[PDB]
Formats: C-alpha cells, structure tokens, sequence
C-alpha cells in the first residue's frame, strides 16, 4: 500500500533528493558522515493509525 | 537496400506522441478533482 497518482488534492509526488526523514544524521546519499539537521519527513505517506 | 526502416520511424513517432498525448490526460484527472472539492463540499 503506497500512495497512487490521482487521488489527493495538495499532494502530488516525492522524489529521492527531496526526502526529509532521517536525513540530518544520515549522510547525503553516499555512506559519508553527518551532513544536515533534524527535520520532519515527507516520503512515507501513512494510512496506518489515526 | 532499405525496405523496412520506414515503418519503425512512425512507430516511435506515435509512441512518444501517443504518450504525450497522455500526459495531457494524466494531469486532467487531477485538474477536474481539484475544482469540484471546493464547491461540492462546502456550505
């Protein structure tokens, strides 16, 4: 279960470089050391829970 | 010598266009749902 292409109003798509979730303490996209800060995520759109 | 290559050129032309001719549609299914939310659910 992932988000489809047509349904939601404001939401359209999330990329790879456009990620926001544990991307402060993790590297860029190479196994390189810390390069960023703590911020709320965008890619995994939830339906589980509230 | 050339006998079959002419059909493949119009095959690729009406595949790249056939699709584009689908991005036009792809972004209308969301465009029409965007305009109805507003008036159809409020007041």
């Amino acid at each position: 279960q992932v988000v489809d292409d047509t349904k939601y109003k404001d939401y359209q798509q999330v990329g790879i470089l456009h990620q926001h979730n544990n991307s402060g303490f993790v590297g860029y996209l190479a196994p390189t050391m810390r390069e960023g800060q703590a911020y709320p995520a965008n890619f995994p759109y939830p339906l589980i829970g509230k | 010598a050339s006998r079959s290559s002419a059909r493949d050129d119009k095959l690729t032309a009406l595949l790249a266009q056939l699709d584009s001719l689908t991005r036009e549609l792809n972004v209308v299914s969301q465009q029409l749902l965007d305009l109805r939310q507003q008036v159809s659910a409020l007041k």
